[PDB]
RNA sequence: UUUUUUUUUUUUUUUUUU
DNA sequence: AAAAAAAAAAAAAAAA
């Protein structure tokens, strides 16, 4: 018994209308056959359609558009549909559906000119209502309406080519792991030895004042040059602590509480980082809160480290990749790095208009996808390195902080493909 | 080499009990849940702007297409998706003469001119609501571009066109939606550029806001907002457990009164007897002194949580068995002790903080594409990172443009299992009714609470504001 | 009773003598508008609550309380519920009409 | 403000030490 | 008047 509804259309142009109408009709309980519905193709399909139009099709719906009007496959399907119409002696068999505003009723195909067409040009809902009323009137075979059929067909056919798949993927973060710290954090009682109205940011090694204790990983007499009075200090006055205990969280006392003892390691490593960036002779832009470190035009061979460009041109603006670093110790002892792009007029002097810099940064980052961010970040941090595996922050005459040159890696069990 | 868990993508419910991962595709095939017979629309504005509204309504009557259907689904037409009538015939039109708008706009005082422009529209809207037999569901407020350029804070009127209240913000939208709160009139503001933009062009000649490829999604984001504002339920959640109220606090700054006073506002989402979700505001705005405190004093915290529990008791009968109080800021013990007292024994209070500040940015080894959305790095049973912004295959692209930034989700207070906390926030990022997008970059409670706070801090004379979002978004 | 009466309303309604008063052919026939029992936003008034106010000796106080009970729910539905309602049908029992008048 | 996203500007507070 | 560690208000562009 014929109970299938055939929807002929121009395959590569009328995907949207055919898809919507088919997914509506199947949910309504009407059997629908179409080429886009069936997933996979073979040589047999050209034969298959024919037998359907001759053996199972009870109604034939022709999508009428400027594309499908003169499409050879559509024309062949129309011919076989007209001839099976003749053989069935049923005149209300082919039901054209006009969906194009630019295809007037005076330019339709010859097989369709004399056939009334359901108007979809204005409202698709009105056309679908007309289709339902006509199919009900002509007593077309129908099953109970069930939208779950439409949902299942959507899942097996269309969200089907783009689905969750399980396969391991490894990701590269922006966190540089800290391999080791100096053994003991030193609290030296300079007191009157260090002038109170003095600034510790100019000190040779990083050091922060807390009460009358200078806190640093540096040795007692490393600050002799900037502080000539410190030659007569006594090393038994230090409050050296096993920093690894601080990282574990074991150490806490009235002298210092571990939460405010972790901050004295975060400012310390931040000053170490900025000092190291000064050592590498990379220039800086002042941000609203932080500071960014970018490189000149010409310091790198052809303005690129490794094979990847870091300083480039854009009309009259020289753009430079820059990083901002900050030591964080809550998840792990790590240094977080963020990426930025800053523009200059001549490659050396920063453009003073913040709005222009922001707009040009947006213009440049318009086309910077994952392999433009990760690659430049990794190239910059490798240029920052001292060896092939890690670098060190200068913490004293003999104390260093060892930080890996490769970002922290995680392991994902689910990924995808283009 | 640290483990990274993946949470299944949430599914939202549509008509006939059918579930679909996408909102656009599910809506375009199954339609909304409730039968809203028709949208009686009222419009305010000039004659030049009314033609554009009529043209756009006629456009969205017919189907529209995007550049690529896979990345952005096609729009089958308003009545096609929403099975509800919304035509250009039957719109109640109210006039705003160009002389009236130019008389007030060209004023030196930004506060005074914005107050006058809001007053001009609001007087006519209230007069039409009160003194006309026509019933209009939503009042589409067409505003020109000159009002857009010269009626917001920090807007400098050029010296050549300056021809000639301070308790209200210079923001047209915030003040506008604030002063209509007493009358409970659902409204939506439209730029003339958001309308048929092809008229507005730059010096190069291409439209300033060229939306050639994004016409379909523009229609999706306008149609869904119009349907929600008329009293529709486009979609809901399905995996949310019974007895789980959420509640979301956010703090906004108030400039008019001395001391910013840090108004705190909340939006409450939970279940109803049956199967329908209820996502309203829980608005008792509790102002907090101190310049930058953002921690709420015990009396106001008690009042807030008591009101939140009562709005659940009155609609279900008994108190929630487990709530997830989300917030943008960390919880001090002072608030939590106050919260604990109000709640009974059976309730399990949970205080969660969600933030984007810390720069964790996962880069995959190869490929011009970002991490999957749903990837989570669990730091510990109390803290985790969830990539609610990222790639999803269904929309063919990542929701972000550059590499995305995840959400640091930590359980400051209560106990809560981190997996379930990560399971509800990702689902909570699906109920964005102001826009029809596959997913939202942040949970909607922290977003719609932000919106209602941005509206409630514009008028200092507000009193007992409505709890429905349609008056706010 | 309201639901039953509306269900009656969509169907045609007949009086004794159509010559005197034309027959009612149905809401959707003459007003060609959709007015169906589906979509009625319902707010309940329990019998106990309406009985507490009703049995009062003072006419004015009972009237004010009865009006407050309805108007509070109406305002709450108008301002704190997503549904939009064109009209608010207020079905009041007959004992109130008997005993809430001057 | 149809949106959303990613940034760029400020500003500000708390904890602590002088 | 500094610091780090957390906060929000506003404008600009661009793609969804």
């Amino acid at each position: 018994m014929r109970n299938k509804i055939f929807i002929s259309h121009a395959t590569p142009d009328d995907n949207d209308f055919t898809r919507w109408l088919a997914l509506k009709l199947i949910g309504l309980g009407y059997e629908v056959w179409c080429d886009i519905l069936f997933l996979d193709k073979g040589v047999d399909f050209w034969s298959n359609i024919e037998k359907v139009i001759r053996e199972d099709t009870c109604k034939f719906l022709l999508v009428s558009s400027s594309y499908s009007n003169q499409r050879e496959g559509v024309l062949k399907e129309l011919a076989v549909a007209a001839k099976v119409k003749k053989q069935l002696k049923d005149d209300k068999f082919i039901i054209p559906l006009a969906i194009d505003e630019q295809l007037s009723y005076d330019d339709i195909n010859i097989d369709i000119v004399r056939l009334n067409a359901i108007d979809f040009k204005m409202s698709w809902a009105r056309g679908l209502k007309d289709i339902l009323e006509a199919f009900e009137k002509q007593k077309v075979p129908k099953e109970v309406a069930d939208a779950s059929k439409s949902n299942l067909l959507y899942q097996q056919i269309f969200l089907h080519d783009k689905s969750v798949i399980e396969k391991e993927e490894i990701y590269d973060s922006n966190w540089l792991s800290i391999l080791s710290f100096p053994e003991e954090l030193r609290f030296h009682e300079y007191n009157w030895m260090l002038p109170k109205r003095f600034d510790v940011r100019e000190l040779t090694f990083p050091a922060v004042r807390y009460k009358n204790y200078l806190c640093t990983f540096a040795w007692a007499y490393d600050f002799t040059y900037h502080l000539p009075k410190t030659e007569t200090y006594h090393k038994s006055k230090t409050i050296r602590i096993p920093t690894e205990e601080i990282l574990s969280g074991s150490y806490d006392s009235n002298f210092i509480r571990n939460a405010e003892c972790k901050r004295l390691i975060v400012q310390l490593l931040n000053k170490a980082f900025e000092l190291r960036m000064k050592d590498k002779e990379v220039q800086e832009y002042e941000m609203s809160n932080k500071t960014a470190y970018w490189l000149e035009k010409g310091k790198l061979e052809k303005d690129k480290f490794e094979k990847t460009m870091l300083v480039g041109k854009q009309k009259d603006k020289n753009w430079h990749f820059a990083i901002s670093g900050a030591s964080k110790l809550y998840p792990f002892p790590v240094l977080m790095i963020s990426s930025h792009i800053f523009f200059t007029a001549d490659g050396k002097k920063l453009i003073d208009s913040s709005s222009v810099q922001h707009s040009s940064r947006r213009r440049q980052g318009k086309n910077w996808w994952n392999n433009t961010w990760r690659t430049k970040l990794l190239a910059f941090i490798k240029y920052l390195s001292d060896d092939d595996t890690s670098f060190y922050l200068e913490m004293g005459s003999e104390e260093k902080v060892f930080v890996s040159n490769e970002p922290v890696k995680f392991k994902g069990n689910v990924s995808y493909n283009i | 080499m640290k483990e990274l868990i993946y949470i299944e993508e949430p599914k939202i419910l549509f008509a006939h009990g059918q579930k679909c991962t996408d909102a656009r595709d599910g809506l375009a095939l199954f339609g909304p849940l409730n039968n809203l017979y028709g949208i009686k629309s009222g419009v305010i504005g000039t004659k030049q702007g009314l033609k554009i509204f009529r043209d756009y309504l006629d456009h969205i009557q017919k189907p529209i297409y995007n550049s690529n259907s896979i990345t952005r689904p096609m729009f089958p037409g308003f009545e096609a998706v929403f099975d509800c009538k919304w035509e250009s015939t039957g719109i109640t039109f109210k006039e705003v003469t160009n002389e009236d708008i130019g008389k007030f706009l060209y004023n030196s005082s930004t506060h005074k001119r914005t107050y006058d422009l809001v007053s001009l529209f609001i007087d006519k809207i209230i007069s039409a609501n009160k003194n006309e037999d026509e019933n209009v569901d939503v009042w589409f407020v067409i505003v020109p571009d000159e009002i857009y350029k010269y009626c917001r804070p920090n807007s400098v009127l050029p010296k050549e066109m300056v021809q000639t209240t301070y308790n209200y913000d210079a923001q047209f939208h915030d003040q506008f939606k604030a002063r209509l709160l007493k009358h409970t009139i659902p409204t939506q503001i439209f730029r003339e550029s958001t309308l048929a933009w092809r008229d507005f062009k730059n010096a190069f000649g291409l439209p300033i806001r060229d939306f050639s490829k994004i016409e379909g999604h523009l229609a999706w984001t306008i149609s869904t907002a119009a349907f929600y504002k008329a009293g529709g339920k486009p979609w809901k959640l399905s995996d949310v457990r019974n007895g789980v109220c959420y509640l979301g606090l956010v703090y906004k700054k108030v400039e008019k009164s001395k001391n910013p006073r840090n108004a705190c506002c909340a939006a409450q989402m939970f279940l109803d007897n049956g199967d329908g979700t209820v996502f309203k505001g829980e608005v008792g705005p509790w102002y907090n002194p101190k310049n930058g405190q953002y921690h709420l004093e015990p009396k106001e915290a008690k009042a807030l949580l008591s009101q939140s529990l009562q709005s659940y008791k009155e609609q279900i009968g008994e108190y929630p068995k487990e709530v997830f109080i989300h917030a943008k800021t960390r919880f001090n013990h002072q608030e939590w002790d106050a919260f604990l007292e109000v709640t009974p024994k059976e309730t399990n209070l949970v205080g969660v903080t969600i933030s984007k500040t810390k720069p964790l940015k996962l880069y995959k080894t190869e490929g011009d594409y970002t991490i999957l959305r749903g990837n989570a790095y669990v730091v510990n049973e109390r803290s985790a990172f969830l990539w609610t912004v990222g790639y999803v295959p269904k929309i063919q692209t990542a929701l972000s443009m550059e590499v995305p930034n995840p959400l640091f989700i930590e359980i400051n207070k209560g106990e809560a299992d981190i997996k379930q906390v990560l399971k509800d926030i990702l689902s909570l990022t699906k109920l964005n009714y102001n826009a029809c997008i596959f997913a939202d970059g942040e949970p909607v409670t922290l977003r719609f609470a932000d919106k209602i706070g941005e509206i409630l801090t514009a008028s200092t004379d507000i009193k007992t504001p409505p709890l429905a979002f349609k008056y706010y978004i």
